[PDB]
């Protein structure tokens, strides 16, 4: 009749019901560092893309200078030599990785 | 466009007929109920039992009244209500994880990591959209989470489906000759990613707040051997493997109560909330009214009959309303065989 | 966006907003589901209007 | 919260709580600000 | 299970197994759409029950129960067109 305690009706038993509370109830790192290595390679690639953006901005500056010389469209500063200066960047970053591995 | 509702279901109840002779009647009643109640989600489990998802206890009460009386005039057995969970990852994948196509040549490896604080919420609210030019997505991510360029440009898809809180990213180190091949296989690795993220490996549920960044996909021969149906299970399996190695966790939904009680009823509310794993964000007098306003969170799993306890103990005063708020990670460790709880 | 019970729970009323055109009783219409698209042309159902 | 729910009856869910408090003394005017009512002060908003 | 069996079988024949994000009105199972290639005109809709591949005839009403179909018949219908 209440919280699962009691009998449905006191009729039929010699008792009045009246359930009571018990009153005595006891109520008690990363193993594959190649992850970091690949993250570093990816961030180096994104730095390369950042330098490509810088190259495009320099190309816009070159286009403005060419238009000014004509006064006295869109052009590209360097088609492939920027890849060689990027190769220098690869050499420098490889040297940096070698030095860091030497330090560790 | 499908209706965008203001709440999720996150409240589950399992039913079956009182006697098995009337199962078809229960099925018909469930079909009609799914027609009539918009956020009800009737599902059938592998045990054969039928679960129903509703917003709250009053929602399920009215739903079951209709099921018993309106549609299928039978007697049903109703299990105790339970919350609907979700699985997340709290740490980056411990090791790289790879899978192989049944042809055993195309190898795909994945690593995963938890997201930052904002991205899940910003996906759900609409600060980002997949149906956007990549330029806007890249600039938003870079501006808001200080992310770098190519990662921002490599966001492939959200899962499961749009508004999902999982990001498919690819980091293939560039310098990849087979841009055409990778772009060919991307359009049907998306589907495998969605399939995996919809049905979690930890349990048959969705995954939340995890980005599955692709690491390396290698495949030498020509396009005859590139079968989408041959490659999707590989993507699903590698997603599962990376997620498991990422020390997965369980997410639980939490409500947001709003109790309007007089000054003298505050201690009872505080005691109820403390007992029911809830904490009070804000407790201020209500301006212009003699009542006090109490705003608090309480997990869905622990909010069974919170309203009834509150109204009984406060002598009828202190009416409260419970709104689904967000998801919270369960404090335990889901995969820990060392715990042997007593089943009482 | 809605379905409503009849005075007895036997059949439903579809609550619709006619965005364009005209509709007459007995008209033949095709019903498009929640995910019908160019990929999924199988959610269409041809039905009458009673 | 129970299967086998037959012959049960449903009850009124809630009523708007009454905020009337009878006057203590007749000297006061009928319309008077009760000190029990919290002040209308909400300098916590961001409007247009 | 039978799901993995049909998945690997579709892998062997270089088919596609796309899940239709739907539940059948009668059995509630997830419906799947099988397509041979980028061509979409020949697409067979399938739901699975008791390790049996079930299919609906094109243009038939929903209340009509789906009829079963084996692997050889799917190959027979996809290889002659």
């Amino acid at each position: 009749s209440y919280n699962g305690i009691g009998l449905p009706t006191p009729r039929g038993s010699g008792t009045n019901g009246y359930v009571m509370r018990n009153l005595s109830h006891v109520k008690k790192v990363q193993d594959p560092s190649i992850s970091e290595h690949e993250c570093r390679r990816q961030i180096e690639s994104k730095l390369l893309l950042y330098r490509e953006q810088l190259l495009e901005e320099v190309s816009s500056q070159h286009s403005t200078d060419a238009a000014a010389s004509d006064s006295n469209s869109k052009t590209k500063s360097l088609d492939e030599a920027d890849v060689e200066i990027l190769v220098q960047k690869y050499r420098e970053q490889l040297l940096k990785e070698l030095q860091l591995q030497k330090s560790t | 466009r499908p209706i965008a509702h203001m709440s999720e279901s996150v409240f589950k109840v399992a039913v079956e007929p009182h006697n098995p002779s009337e199962l078809p009647k229960l099925l018909d009643g469930l079909r009609k109920t799914n027609k009539s109640y918009p956020l009800s989600i009737t599902k059938v489990e592998e045990s054969g039992e039928h679960t129903i998802f509703g917003t709250g206890e009053m929602y399920m009460d009215c739903l079951l009244y209709d099921l018993r009386t309106l549609y299928s005039e039978i007697e049903i057995r109703v299990s105790d209500p339970v919350a609907r969970f979700c699985e997340t990852a709290v740490d980056t994948s411990s090791i790289k994880c790879f899978s192989d196509t049944p042809n055993k040549k195309n190898r795909i490896t994945m690593v995963v990591e938890p997201l930052e604080k904002g991205i899940s919420n910003d996906i759900e609210n609409g600060k980002v959209n997949i149906n956007w030019p990549q330029k806007r997505i890249s600039e938003f991510f870079q501006k808001n989470y200080d992310w770098d360029l190519l990662a921002s440009r490599s966001i492939w898809a959200f899962g499961p489906d749009d508004r999902g809180t999982n990001i498919l990213r690819d980091d293939t180190l560039s310098t990849d000759v087979d841009k055409n091949v990778l772009n060919s296989v991307k359009e049907y690795i998306k589907q495998g990613f969605q399939w995996g993220t919809r049905e979690g490996p930890l349990c048959d549920e969705t995954i939340r707040n995890v980005n599955f960044r692709l690491m390396d996909v290698v495949l030498a021969p020509e396009q005859i051997y590139r079968g989408g149906g041959q490659i999707i299970p590989t993507a699903r399996r590698v997603c599962y493997s990376s997620f498991l190695t990422a020390s997965p966790r369980l997410m639980e939904p939490v409500y947001m109560v709003e109790v309007h009680a007089p000054a003298d009823s505050l201690p009872i509310i505080y005691d109820l909330l403390t007992r029911r794993r809830g904490h009070v964000l804000q407790d201020i007098p209500r301006p212009g009214s003699p009542l006090y306003l109490v705003r608090a969170l309480i997990p869905v799993i622990d909010s069974c009959g919170f309203e009834t306890d509150l109204r009984v103990h406060t002598q009828g005063q202190a009416m409260c309303q419970m709104v689904f708020d967000h998801w919270q990670v369960v404090p335990g460790d889901p995969l820990d065989k060392s715990i042997k709880p007593k089943p009482l | 966006t809605k379905l409503y019970n009849t005075v007895d729970a036997n059949n439903f009323y579809a609550f619709a907003r006619v965005y364009s055109g005209q509709v007459k009783k007995g008209q033949k219409v095709k019903v498009l589901g929640e995910n019908y698209s160019l990929e999924d042309e199988e959610d269409m159902v041809v039905a009458h209007i009673a | 919260y129970n299967s086998r729910a037959r012959s049960v009856a449903l009850s009124e869910y809630h009523q708007p709580s009454n905020v009337f408090v009878p006057p203590e003394d007749p000297d006061l005017p009928a319309f008077f600000w009760d000190p029990i009512i919290n002040p209308i002060t909400s300098r916590q908003l961001t409007l247009h | 299970s039978f799901r993995e069996l049909v998945e690997e079988f579709c892998a062997e024949n270089s088919l596609l197994f796309v899940p239709l994000r739907r539940s059948h009105l009668s059995t509630g199972s997830a419906l799947f759409r099988i397509s041979t290639q980028a061509s979409k005109a020949r697409g067979i809709t399938v739901y699975l029950r008791n390790d049996i591949i079930w299919k609906k005839s094109p243009g038939a009403s929903e209340d009509t129960p789906y009829d079963p179909i084996g692997f050889n018949e799917i190959l027979l219908m996809f290889n002659n067109n």
